[PDB]
RNA sequence: GGUAAUGCACAGUGAAGAGGUGGCAGUGUGCAUCUAAGACUAAAUACAACAGGAGACCGAUAGCAAAGAAGUAGGUUGACCG
RNA sequence: GCAAGUUGAGCAGAGGAAGUCUGUGAGGCGUAGUGAAGACGGAAAGCAGUGUGAGUGCGACCCGAUAGACUUGUGAACUAUA
RNA sequence: UAGGGGCGAAAGACCAAUCGAACAGUCUAGUUGCUGGUUCCCUCCGAAAUGUCUAUCAGGACAGCGCGCACGCAGAGAGAAGCAAGGUAGAGCAUGGGCCGGUAUCCUUAAGGAGACGGACGAACUGCGAAUGUGCUUUUCUUCUAUGCAAGCGUAGUGGGCGAGUUCUGGUAAGCAGGACUGGCGAAGAGGAAUGAACCUGGCACUGUGCUAAGGAACCCAAUGUCUGGACAGAGACCGAAAGA
RNA sequence: GCUCGGUCGUGACACGGAGGAAAUGCCAGAAAGCACGGGUUAACGGCGGGAGUAACUAUGACUCUCUUAAGGUAGCCAAACG
RNA sequence: AGGCGAGCGCCAUGAUCAUCACGACACACUUGUUUAAGGACAAAGGCCAGAUGGGGAGUUUGGCUGGGGCGGUACGACCACAGAAUCAGAACGUGGUCGACCGAAGGUACUCACAGCGAGACGAGAACACUCGUGUAGAGCAUAAGGACUAAAGAGUGCCUGAGUGUGAGCACUACUGCUUGCAUGAGGGGAAACCCGGGCCUAGCGAUCCUACGCAUACGAGACACUUGUGGCGUGGGUGUCAGAAAAGUUACCACAGGGAUAACUGGCUUGUGGCCGCCGAGCGUAGAAAGCGACGCGGCUUUUUGAUUCUUCGAUGUCGGCUCUUCCUAGCAUGGCCAUGCAGCCGUGGCGAAGUGUUGGAUUGU
RNA sequence: AGUUACGGCCAUAUCUACUGAAAAACACCGGAUCCCGUCCGAUCUCCGAAGUUAAGCCAAUAAGAGCCAUGCGAGUAUUAAGGUGGGCGACUACUUGAGAAAGCGUGGUGCUGUAGUUU
């Protein structure tokens, strides 16, 4: 049977990548966060106070206070058939900042120049939304230069 | 485990550090003029028997350390809890690195 | 219910003429309220047998066990049972 | 139904009457909360009925133990021993 | 001589067809987490056999899944496009464990040992690493959507499950014991596998005309024939191994 | 287990003592029992292991060693007891 | 009121109240010695208190479990493995550990490494102390296992008792428990300072209501007022290992009751380890010679006639071992009939093939 | 254009042999009186310029070891969905999709920020 501590089954977790053992580098200590940031969480083994429950590695959440040298994030999780919100702590040790706005703050950059312009010459934006891939496209081809293929491999 | 006889601590009601004696903690005498003996007293009076239930089936070796640390200015108590241990002694000598 | 004794008893002990009480043990002191250890008392309250009047009750496998010579015919060694 | 209020408490007055009508008049809950308490104070329509679903206590949807106790109730016509 | 009492040449024997504690009557309609039963029609919606705690394991309570009444309302059991985390299958044998053999050379012996290397390996070896599955943002992102979702309040049943496909652990195995994922039977009829809870087709108000599925087409039994190769064994259509002429 | 003898200690309530305004506590005191010393199996019952050693081989009268409250005598047996 | 030893305790005897034996009388009490004998003792009653007490009375004698019992603890905690690469995830599945220890093995600041290997240095050897060069950890880190750590978290050296005090918010499926983090304060610590510290490098070493002991200030107190006792509030200790927490020994073959095929003792079903029977290969043996007859070391099957393994059907009942009697079936063929091989001269045999028509007995010991 | 002080990403920067280097630096170097610390002015701390490019730091070289990239291995190994496909099993063919690793070949061998100094 198996155990219930707090850092049950993290042998493969928790521990350092090869030739990647010691302390953090200093971009870690230099880096500056604000309320409302998306935040990305990655435990390092070798930092041993503010340490979240091994659940939340790897998520991504959303800044809602910010200390000393810790941040409150929160995240929401399925219990009983039933949506929670959790509130955890992490030391800035254990934490990046998240990609996963890049492209939607580009877009709304774009969107930006548009949406002045409507007021005055238009009356509605036109947007600029993104489509998917569409159907394969028209060809013309020159002809020479043909190719045969055949089964001339037997394949013993 | 070895404890000093002395300690120098912040002391709540004068409200700076200050010097300390200290000691383990002594469990007193049961008073018969108590609410709970006197109930008791009564009930067991009769031809009833033994009334309240006694612990048998106990299994616990060591108890808790306990701590009385008397203010030697204003002399003010704290208490403090240190845990289970089996053997305590007070004011002995120094444990020595590096003997023979 | 009466909680460091609410009431009642038994054994030891046992008052004062002045004493008893004021929901928590003790000692003192003013204050308030009563008078135990003798007796009597109506009305307003409770409920069988027996009599009278009523009912959104039951209608002969129901309603009392029993709408006729029913605690009967009949039964237990007996108490009792039907 | 009435509404910062609400109510068939008991009981009295009238009446060919176990119905109905009218008084007098408590109490309860509500009109704002916080603490063990001393103490303090600053949001949120309620009361009484007629019924339905559902919890708890009483035989408790219907039938069913082996057992426990109590009587100033009965038995040695079978069988044991003097 | 009488019931927690009698009487016994002792068997727990006998005390009115009753005795390892009599009979009568009452308390009493004693108690029951256990067995049996529980009485009219149609319409609409529709489960669970799981988690935590329990002198708990044939029982409870709390939560999860039904239904009723519903203030209200931009959402979704599907994809894209950016972004994270993971150490299984495969592949390998660089730290650790560990099998067999080595040329030149080296060390001694005149034995053996070491060896520039090759072959064989680990659920608790890793230097590399999938597919499938999981989460985050964007409708400023395709596609659907009101005969739809639904906070809140009140209250039920359930808490013995079993099986198929894909996979795993214990065991010589088992119609054996125990987990995980996606649909079933339970609570599911109809047509087909001759017959069969779960397999194939495919989800049921009540009628009438046409068409197809799965499976069939000498006869039983509604619909059948054609072409080309094999095969001779009371064989096959239903059916067992290593080894063989 | 039963029985006999003494206290050296413990061991209740009462009866005393000290103190305090008083209650509650504290101290002393303390029979029989218990502890301690003897008796008792036609009382309940109980009654051992290991090594060497004799002019063929075997066996061990003999020796050594561990151990106790005492280490199964006289008899009897694959017996209704192997 | 006397006496002793440098007014003290110790030794003399004289007044004041109980009081334990012993005598001698008769009045309570006792006895048919009754015109009598005993006698304040006995015997018989009463109220409290100790001792003894299966003679009796009430009651109890946990759970999980390939049925129960005996055994273990899968009953409260911690690490690793597996459970088809998030997290979760069963079995009396696998390898283990816990109920503690430490004034430093706690807090801070600075210095420097280590295990080994190759050269050296008298006694001095395999192994003594000192040096030089290499040295990514091959060492250490009190105590399981995993993770972490290199001008350190390891080894030394200095100073300190932060193993402070009030009061908030959260994480682990979150009550108890453990940890993370906010603000305010100390005539707080270490460091030049930036920084760090409210125990142990991280993941384990632990426990409610009521009662009771101690610390802390603020409350209550009955018609009034003072004090000795008492009652409230917050926080810690004393403990429940069956660890979300009753106060608890056996036996029934004399036995009762409610139920259970949720679960054993027959048969049947599935399986075939074990039991039995058959094949393949050819090392050796047979007087020569693999194979007349054998056939090691290995490998593949069939059977249900042995015994296991499992619990699907039956607990408001399917009569349980052996013998007697009587019938039918199977073949893996003991005799009887036809054949083939031979290490078949003949006689007697041995190995094989088609074949189940007819046969296969009488007794002694024993329930068999 | 180098160097030097303080850095960023942390081997294209490591490890082993050899060789070069104008100027200004960077060093080795000369002492211990004091402050400070050692068994020991070796290290650490202080006060200095008689020497020297021998060393370090910087740069080049090597069919170098190791690291980084890319091509090939290879549509190979494994895998999602599907059928009254096959096989006694062990396992495996096909249809619509996703898609490796080791080895081995070829090329590389630090790049940059702020300030100071030197033709
Ligand atoms: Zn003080």
């Amino acid at each position: 049977v198996s155990s219930h501590g707090y850092r049950r089954q993290t042998r493969n977790l928790f521990s350092q990548a090869f030739r990647k053992h010691g302390m953090p580098n200093t971009s870690t200590y230099l880096t500056q966060y604000a309320v409302g940031e998306y935040v990305d969480i990655k435990v390092n083994p070798a930092i041993h106070k503010g340490m979240p429950h091994k659940y939340y590695h790897g998520r991504t959440g959303i800044i809602k206070e910010v200390n000393r040298g810790s941040v409150i994030v929160l995240f929401n999780r399925i219990l009983a058939n039933k949506t929670v919100e959790r509130k955890v702590i992490v030391g800035i040790e254990h934490i990046r900042k998240s990609k996963c706005q890049d492209e939607y703050l580009k877009r709304l950059e774009i969107n930006k120049k548009i949406i002045e312009e409507a007021e005055k010459k238009g009356e509605v934006p036109v947007l600029f939304k993104r489509q998917p891939k569409g159907p394969k496209p028209a060809v013309e081809m020159l002809m020479n230069n043909i190719i045969e293929l055949s089964y001339d491999k037997v394949e013993s | 485990v070895n404890i000093p006889k002395t300690r120098r601590t912040y002391c709540i009601k004068c409200a700076y550090h200050t010097e300390f004696k200290v000691g383990l903690l002594k469990k007193g005498k049961d008073s018969p003029r108590k609410q709970g003996a006197r109930r008791y007293a009564r009930k067991q009076r009769g031809v009833h028997g033994q009334t309240k239930p006694i612990l048998k089936r106990k299994a616990k070796t060591t108890k808790k350390v306990i701590l009385k640390i008397e203010c030697t200015k204003c002399k003010s108590s704290q208490l403090k809890v240190r845990g289970r241990a089996k053997h305590v002694e007070f004011g002995a000598e120094k444990k020595v690195k590096g003997e023979a």
